[PDB]
């Protein structure tokens, strides 16, 4: 409570390029885990369509499956184009 | 009977002359120097985050293209 304070005093004064350093390392490290957009970064990663996305054999009772690319049914963009 | 003419000070004196190192602030605080610093590196973030999500979405719509194109 005393202590640290005069270290980090004594850092500043001494070795600022050091205090800047892990203090930039330390937010590096705690701030993804309490951001909620690392979320909404891997939704975006997953959104792109690197390769062709093969269709289903329509057995009979997938209602939740789309039939044309522009049915309701399926997974939908619209979150990414109003962020 | 001429008188005496020698190279000599003017009366009185010469005028001062400055011998004392000037050096003087010229700067600004240390606190202010970070915060601009600071303020440019947000506004930075902030453009460039909306300068990628608009080309991820770009990038989408070129997938897209090849996707329907591919069969
Ligand atoms: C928690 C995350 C940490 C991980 C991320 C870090 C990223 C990279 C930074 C680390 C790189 C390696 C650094 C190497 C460590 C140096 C150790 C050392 O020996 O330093 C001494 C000096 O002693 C020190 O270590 C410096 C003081 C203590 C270290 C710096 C401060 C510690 C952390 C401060 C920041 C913490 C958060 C900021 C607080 C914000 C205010 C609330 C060197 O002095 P000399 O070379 O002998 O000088 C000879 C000429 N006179």
């Amino acid at each position: 409570a005393g202590r640290i304070a005069s270290f980090l005093k004594n850092a500043w004064a001494k070795e600022p390029v050091l205090v800047a350093s892990f203090a930039i390392g330390g937010l590096a490290i705690i701030l993804p885990s309490l951001s909620p957009y690392t979320n909404y970064a891997i939704r975006i990663n997953r959104a792109t369509p690197y390769n062709y996305p093969v269709p289903l054999r329509d057995d009979g009772n997938m209602p939740d499956v789309p039939s044309h690319p522009q049915d309701p049914q399926g997974p939908s963009l619209e979150w990414l184009k109003n962020l | 009977a001429s008188k005496v003419k020698q190279d000599m000070p003017p009366p009185g004196g010469y005028g001062p002359i400055d011998y004392k190192r000037n050096l003087p602030r010229r700067g600004l605080s240390g606190y202010s120097m970070f915060a601009v610093g600071i303020g440019t590196l947000l506004f930075g973030y902030w453009s460039m985050m909306k300068w990628n999500r608009e080309r991820r979405r770009l990038q989408i719509e070129d997938f897209e293209a090849r996707i329907a194109l591919m069969p």
